[PDB]
DNA sequence: GGGTATTCGCCGTGTACCTCTCCTAGCCC
DNA sequence: GGGCTAATGACGGCGAATACCC
RNA sequence: AGCGGAGAGGUA
């Protein structure tokens, strides 16, 4: 649980959208978990990928 | 009394363990360091 | 502290009165109402030990020793 | 080696003296301070561990080496004592004797010491009044020396020789200069100087003549003699105090005493063998050269030879320097009892206790923790006690748990630049490695959390355990030394959570309803039934202080209302019926420890400390990519820029403007773009969120997370904001050139490499600025705190009527300081109000009521005490609101409170605000013009300068010209050390009618002529400008040249009171532009300390060119014409010296020699023979006396 | 892109979610910004320094 | 510190010149890795933050 | 003798803490 | 291999000696 | 077996 009150003070925005684009990549692994834990087809992976 | 002072850390430390309170103060051995270098230049330095 | 800095103007002279009244206290001697220093300062902002009445323990402990 | 019997008895030496005397060194008292003779350069032996007999390291010179034993081994016991051995002799005594005894080396050529003669205010060549590169000739065996006193080269020496048939004696060298020194006299001189002195009619030659008789003066009155100045007998250092070192295989560490000693005994060898060998007169020459340049170099390497990849040091450089004796062993001391840790942050603890280590605590009280087993009998000695310690059992955590239950520790920051920068906390023991601190302590300390290291220091005796409780408690240090704000301020995270709180809203849940009290409005919002921002009146009751209780029905929010349940009977609501912001609480909590008191401050802090993390906590505000607002507006200001920088460029292309102007324009006109763009963002940022009210929407402040925290406060400002949402602007080199192109791109966007090299560059430019800032910062605290060091609050009451008139700062735009904060601390001299009575808020305001101007005030400047401040004179205390005690050093807060911000430093007459013109000194024909206002208050907002002849125009409202036209931290050293400008403003000399020039001789000449007196001239350069009409009259201190006046010529001129005045407010200027907040009370006693050299021009009993102190002159001037004398005192101006000369210019030579320039102290106080008399605050830390300051002052009163 | 890969699954769009306290069972008024950032550790260690 | 070289390839698969055979200390399978990935909240929290 | 005008030196330029290495080695047998 | 063995990438403020025609 | 002078890196 990190404090918001040093981005306005530093002056840097690169760690949100750090933030945001690994929440992003997260879920996408979630997905491909979610995906090849059931008996799914080689197609779907394909397109998914 | 807690640095410089050879007998007054170890009158402090005997006074802590053993309950009394006399705290007996002493001149530093720096500045008897700082005399001896002086003298040491030709100049005579005397405590009055 | 704001009783202590009450009943005596002076900071400094609080500070010997109580030094000497803990002095008095490390001893082994009976206060007039669990630290000796918190002792002190209590017995200060009570208005019950006055220096008057400090150094006539002192000087007893001394016709005593 | 080891001894254990002597070790146990103390109280050996007493120590009780009185005052310290530094004097010469006559030969024969060198002769009896030693025990033996040196005469071989050995100091151990080869392959085999044992001191060489008559070395450097001798057991027969100093004493010996194991503890009760000699050197073969025939006395082995300590019942032996003062017995010498046949074989090898030395006393059988105690080891210590080895670093008090010294020795001496008998030389066979007398030499000269260098510190009498390489200084350049040389004191050989002013006794025998020769110039310096004479007796460097002289002394350096290039010349002679006739026996009046003239230079002889050899071949002169020769044909002198030659002529006289060698009857007249002349001698080389050392020798011959020390016949010059022997056959002199002191008082036939004396009165031939002085029969000299009166018929002498030049300048420089007059002071050479009286700096002569007070070289003789010093030489008669402190008993020395002249011959004494060089050395015929060089004595040594002990060998305890120059130690050899140890290596890893049987080496030893190279030494830089002990080499120049042996190259010395050495030469004074090789010298003596020359003399028995009956040498020739080139070689013994060469010889005693060589002698001379290896005394040079072990006294003071490094001047003239350099004697050496990197030179060694020497005995002048183990005194002075950072890395001396003086500063690493003497003012700081590596202490025992401490240790360090890394701090982190602990919501839960109190304002007065902190946390502890465990381990920490345990190697910290370790003594306490051996005499309390000792008192419970768990264990019968010491070795058992301390194997249960380090067995660590539970009974030993209940022991250090009682133990330090009622022990306050000092808990110390790293720097110490702060006056608060060591705090008395009572710690407890937690189960971590760091140590735990409240939040609300790291403001004073100036202390992030990441990486900061925070050493402690345990008291162990009774008087410091209480003054830690007393003096040094974090409760009892509310407010700040510098300025009357409390030091204590919440931080963004609770502001955060007041200010989320204290908001309302309009169209929200749970409004428009009556409450019973606190109670009922707690008990709603936990029951989750009215929201947080609801506009919910509510009946509070609350006392009112003069104890009258009342009750009555506000119209307030949910959040303002459940923050009344912290407050106190005595505040009122009117405080905390606004919005929390920075300066509101701020105000606040000065308001309630102004009418309230400490300890309710204290847990009113907590409490708002508390309810600040608790409802920051359920706030849950953070920021993210969709809370910065991007506008279409930004991007139509910019094609607007590019439209109107593509026409300007065309329209420099074309050939009607310059370059310069052109880029003027561009510049201009961007950074207009880049000042409405920021003017967009922050309205779509602070008015984004419409509500709907009823129906209808109506507009109010928007609730996004990057306003709230600008808005809240304890973050960034508004230039912070803008640099994320619109452009940033343009970007400026260190050059001083602004670059033709800004960066009209944000953060939220991307950015280009080029203006990515820009930002970097300004990055570092910002960071070698801070350094620099932080260096010079030190450095002035430094100069200051030594400067101002004396003045102690010593008497109640002076009587001092002399007084200082305050008036309200205003330098032609916004006000620098007003008359509420000026006048609000000190006492009054003349009836205004009632004389000696302090000054609170109360009167203050009974001032404003009356609107008055200015008020007579009693300062420090102008004071009649002896080696003092009175108590009345300073006003009252900075940390305690009350009067300052008796006791208190004022000079070293005063010093560090101007030390603070330094590491933070960096025609027409057209009035702004409204209000009454008032003219001040007008008659538009006026020398020196006020436009100063006056408002509906009764205040002065602003204030400007009319020229000759300005023509005025005129209740006058704002937006008119009343007369419409007429046609960093080096700066506060600069002030400090009172440095002359490069173009000093020449002021007038006499107040007389001015006159026209006279005939041109390379300089211009201006005459005042007056009614009886004759008229003076002053020469001034033809290269700069002067503005002197014909017929005009010039008064008493005008100003003839334009340009930035010294301090000299304002002090000597006109008076004093208007030279502080200026001094206050150029430096009040400078601190205003950076925008902290000091008082004045610091720079009038730093002032005061500037002005304590007196300089007399005709006395009787004194000289007539020489300066004394203030109080000094006034005492003996009293004493003088007191008794049997009418036309006794002498009449004296005031002087001005830096804060350099100041500190110097010091009888107490061991202040003196304490921060700058040791050598020239030093042999300054051993030509003179002065006497220091330790009436300070730093020679009692050098001796290790009391401090006379404080608690110390009862002991300093019973002493003498 | 950061956008679209945040909508290609079933994340929200502007990255910010509604978390609940553990402490007391709550829900926060807002919505805070959860995600996965590369966090290291640094040589400073506390034995060292205490 | 501690410098550890663990191995990635298997038995038996064919490789070309200049793939990896095993992993560095601070070292993925040929990507630089310092830290780890875990979940931040920028949020006030008590005062601990 | 006596006022400017350069000019050679003297003397100073933040505090606290944590790791590591390397210390005079040269020579005629 | 072995055991004695005697450079010239700072910068600012300031008091004191030379030069010299009037 | 305890007492140290340089050089380099890092934190506040
Ligand atoms: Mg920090
Ligand atoms: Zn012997
Ligand atoms: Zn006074």
């Amino acid at each position: 649980v990190l404090n918001p009150l040093g981005v306005p003070s530093r002056m840097n925005i690169g760690q949100i959208l750090e933030v945001h684009l690994g929440w992003a990549a997260k879920g996408l692994g979630r997905k491909i978990q979610r995906m090849l834990e059931a008996q799914a087809a080689v197609s779907e992976l394909r397109k998914f990928l | 009394v807690k640095s410089d002072d050879v007998q007054g850390r170890n009158q402090m430390y005997k006074n802590i363990v053993d309950g009394e309170h006399e705290m007996v103060a002493g001149m530093p051995e720096s500045f008897n360091v700082l005399v001896k270098e002086i003298r040491s230049l030709a100049i005579h330095m005397e405590l009055e | 502290v704001e009783d202590c800095l009450e009943v005596v103007n002076n900071r400094f002279e609080l500070v010997m009165m109580a030094s000497k009244r803990a002095r008095q206290l490390a001893n082994g001697v009976q206060p007039l109402i669990d630290k000796p220093t918190v002792m002190a300062l209590r017995e200060i902002a009570a208005r019950r030990i006055d220096n008057a009445l400090i150094d006539e323990v002192e000087k007893a402990e001394r016709e005593r020793a | 080696m080891k001894d254990l019997l002597n070790l146990f008895n103390q109280q050996r030496q007493t120590l009780d003296f009185d005052a310290i005397k530094i004097a010469l060194a006559s030969p024969d008292l060198i002769r009896s301070w030693s025990y033996g003779e040196v005469k071989k350069p050995e100091t151990i032996n080869y392959r085999t561990f044992k001191p060489e007999r008559d070395g450097l390291f001798c057991a027969a010179i100093f004493g010996p080496i194991k503890d009760y034993e000699c050197l073969c081994g025939k006395y082995k016991r300590m019942k032996h004592r003062g017995v010498v051995c046949e074989k090898c002799g030395t006393e059988v005594t105690l080891a210590k004797v080895r670093r008090e005894r010294m020795g001496h080396i008998d030389l066979a050529s007398p030499v000269a010491h260098i510190w009498f003669l390489k200084s350049l205010p040389s004191r050989i060549g002013l006794m025998l009044d020769m110039t310096l590169r004479d007796i460097e000739r002289v002394l350096y065996f290039e010349a002679y020396v006739v026996t009046r006193r003239q230079l002889l080269t050899e071949e002169q020496y020769l044909t002198a020789r030659q002529e006289y048939n060698d009857d007249f004696d002349a001698a080389m060298g050392a020798e011959a200069v020390y016949e010059l020194l022997r056959t002199i006299d002191l008082q036939s001189e004396m009165t031939r100087l002085r029969e000299e002195i009166a018929s002498t009619g030049s300048e420089t030659k007059l002071k050479r003549l009286t700096k002569r008789i007070k070289l003789i003066e010093a030489f008669l009155e402190s008993g020395n003699r002249p011959e004494w100045m060089v050395m015929t007998v060089l004595p040594v250092l002990p060998p305890d105090l120059r130690p050899l070192v140890p290596l890893d295989g049987g080496r030893f560490a190279t030494s830089d005493l002990n080499d120049l000693y042996r190259r010395v005994i050495n030469r004074n060898n090789r010298l003596r063998r020359l003399l028995e060998l009956n040498a020739p007169d080139i070689i013994v020459r060469n010889e005693k050269r060589m002698l001379q340049e290896s005394v040079d170099a072990l006294l003071d390497n490094g001047r003239r030879g350099r004697a050496i990849k990197r030179p060694l040091k020497s005995l002048a450089d183990m005194i002075k320097g950072k890395q001396g004796r003086f500063r690493q062993n003497l003012l700081g001391k590596r202490v025992d009892y401490s240790g360090r840790s890394v701090i982190t942050v602990g919501p839960y603890l109190k304002l007065h206790q902190c946390g502890l280590p465990k381990k920490m605590a345990l190697e910290l009280f370790k003594p306490f923790v051996f005499a309390k087993l000792q008192r419970r009998g768990l264990a019968t000695t010491i070795k058992a006690a301390k194997k249960l310690v380090e067995r660590e059992e539970a009974e030993v955590w209940d022991i250090l748990e009682e133990v330090i239950r009622e022990h306050p520790v000092l808990l110390n920051r790293a720097p110490t630049l702060h006056r608060l920068g060591i705090q008395a906390f009572e710690p407890v023991l937690i189960e971590g490695k760091a140590i735990q601190l409240h939040p609300l302590v790291c403001t004073a300390f100036n202390a992030d959390f990441d990486g900061d290291q925070m050493a402690v220091h345990v008291p162990l005796s009774l008087e410091a355990q209480l003054e830690a409780r007393a003096l040094m408690m974090s409760t009892n240090n509310i407010l700040s030394p510098a300025n009357g704000e409390p030091i204590i301020v919440p931080s963004q995270d609770v502001v955060l959570g007041l200010y989320y709180m204290s908001r309302a809203l309009e169209n929200k849940k749970g409004e428009g309803m009556v409450f019973a009290n606190t109670s009922e409005v707690k008990r709603a919002y936990d029951n989750r039934v009215v929201e947080l921002h609801a506009k919910v009146k509510v009946r509070i009751t609350q006392v009112d202080v003069d104890r009258t209780s009342g009750t009555s029905i506000v119209d307030t929010t949910v959040g303002r209302a459940l923050l009344s349940e912290i407050l106190p009977e005595g505040l009122p609501f009117q405080l905390a019926n606004t919005e929390m912001t920075k300066k509101n609480i701020s105000r606040l909590i000065n308001s309630s420890y102004r009418l309230l008191g400490l300890k309710d401050t204290v847990v009113f802090a907590d409490k708002l400390m508390y309810t600040g993390y608790a409802y920051a906590t359920r706030a849950g505000v953070s920021i993210g990519i969709d809370d910065m607002l991007i506008p279409d507006e930004k991007k139509g200001i910019l094609t607007e820029a590019e439209a109107e920088v593509l026409e300007i460029q065309e329209q420099y292309q074309s050939g009607l403007v310059t370059a310069g102007e052109r880029y003027n324009k561009v510049v201009d006109i961007w950074s207009r773009t880049s000042e409405r763009i920021a003017k967009a963002m922050m309205d779509t940022i602070g008015t984004e969120k419409v509500e709907n009210a009823k129906g209808e929407t109506i507009d109010q402040k928007s609730m996004n997370s990057l306003y709230i925290m600008a808005d809240s406060g304890a973050r960034g400002s508004q230039a912070q904001i803008r640099q994320l949402a619109g452009m940033r602007g343009l970007m400026a080199r260190p050059d001083g050139s602004i670059i033709e192109t800004p960066i009209k791109a944000n953060f939220r966007e991307g950015l280009n490499v080029q203006e990515y090299f820009n930002s970097t560059h300004g990055a570092r430019k910002g960071l070698a600025d801070t350094a620099l800032k932080t260096a010079n910062s030190g450095y002035l605290t430094r100069r200051l705190v030594d400067v101002a060091q004396d003045v102690v609050i010593t008497e109640i009451d002076c009587g001092t009527t002399e007084g200082l008139i305050m008036t309200p700062i205003v330098e032609g735009g916004d006000v620098v300081e007003p008359l509420k904060e000026r006048v609000l601390g000190r006492v009054v001299a003349e009836d205004v109000v009632t004389r000696n009575t302090l000054l609170d808020e109360a009167w203050v305001a009974k001032l404003e009521d009356a609107s008055v101007q200015s008020v007579k005030v009693r300062s420090t400047i102008s004071c009649e005490s002896s080696f003092g401040v009175c108590a009345r004179c300073y006003g009252r205390d900075l940390a305690r609101g009350h009067q300052v005690n008796i006791g208190e050093a004022v000079g070293v807060i005063a010093a560090q409170s101007i030390g603070e911000p330094g590491t933070q430093l960096t025609d027409n007459i057209t009035v702004k605000t409204t209000g009454s013109v008032k003219f001040n000194n007008l008659k538009a024909v006026s020398r020196s013009g006020e436009l100063s206002v006056l408002d509906g208050h009764g205040r002065e907002r602003e204030r400007y300068k009319l020229p000759y002849g300005a023509t005025i125009t005129a209740a006058v409202k704002a937006g008119q010209s009343v007369a419409n036209w007429d046609p960093g931290l080096p700066r506060v050293a600069d002030l400090f050390e009172a440095r002359k400008p490069k173009d000093p403003a020449i002021l007038a000399e006499r107040s007389g009618i001015i006159s026209f020039g006279k005939d041109t001789k390379g300089k211009q000449r201006l005459i005042i002529k007056d009614t009886d007196g004759s008229e003076h001239e002053e020469l001034i350069p033809k290269y700069r400008q002067i503005i002197v009409f014909e017929g005009e009259h010039v008064t008493k201190g005008e100003t003839v040249v334009d340009g930035e006046p010294s301090p000299q010529d304002i002090l000597r001129l006109l008076g004093v009171e208007p030279l502080a005045a200026y001094l206050v407010k150029e430096i009040q200027d400078v601190y205003r532009l950076q925008g902290v907040k000091i008082n004045d009370k610091h720079i009038e006693v730093i002032t005061r300390q500037m002005l304590r050299k007196v300089e007399i021009v005709d006395q009787g009993n004194s000289k007539f060119l020489n300066g004394e102190q203030v109080e000094r002159q006034r005492v003996i001037e009293e004493n003088a014409r007191l008794v049997k004398r009418n036309e006794l005192p002498a009449k004296y101006d005031p002087v001005l010296l830096g804060i350099t000369k100041a500190s110097l210019a010091t009888e107490s030579f061991i202040s003196a020699a304490s921060f700058q320039e040791t050598t020239r102290v030093l042999t300054e106080a051993a030509v003179r023979g002065t006497r220091d008399n330790l009436r300070g605050l730093k020679e009692n830390v050098i001796v290790g006396r009391l401090i006379p300051a404080g608690t110390g002052l009862a002991y300093h009163a019973g002493r003498r | 892109e950061i956008k679209r890969m945040l909508e290609l699954a079933d994340l929200p769009q502007s990255g910010q979610t509604q978390l609940y306290d553990g402490r007391t069972g709550e829900a926060f008024d807002r919505k805070t910004t959860v995600g996965y950032m590369h966090y290291l550790k640094l040589n400073h260690l506390v034995d060292d320094k205490m | 510190t501690c410098i550890n070289q663990r191995p990635l390839v298997n038995v038996g698969d064919v490789i070309a010149r200049g793939d990896v055979l095993a992993d560095g200390p601070s070292t993925d399978i040929g990507e630089l890795a310092l830290g780890q990935n875990m979940l931040i909240a920028f949020m006030p929290w008590n005062g601990y933050n």
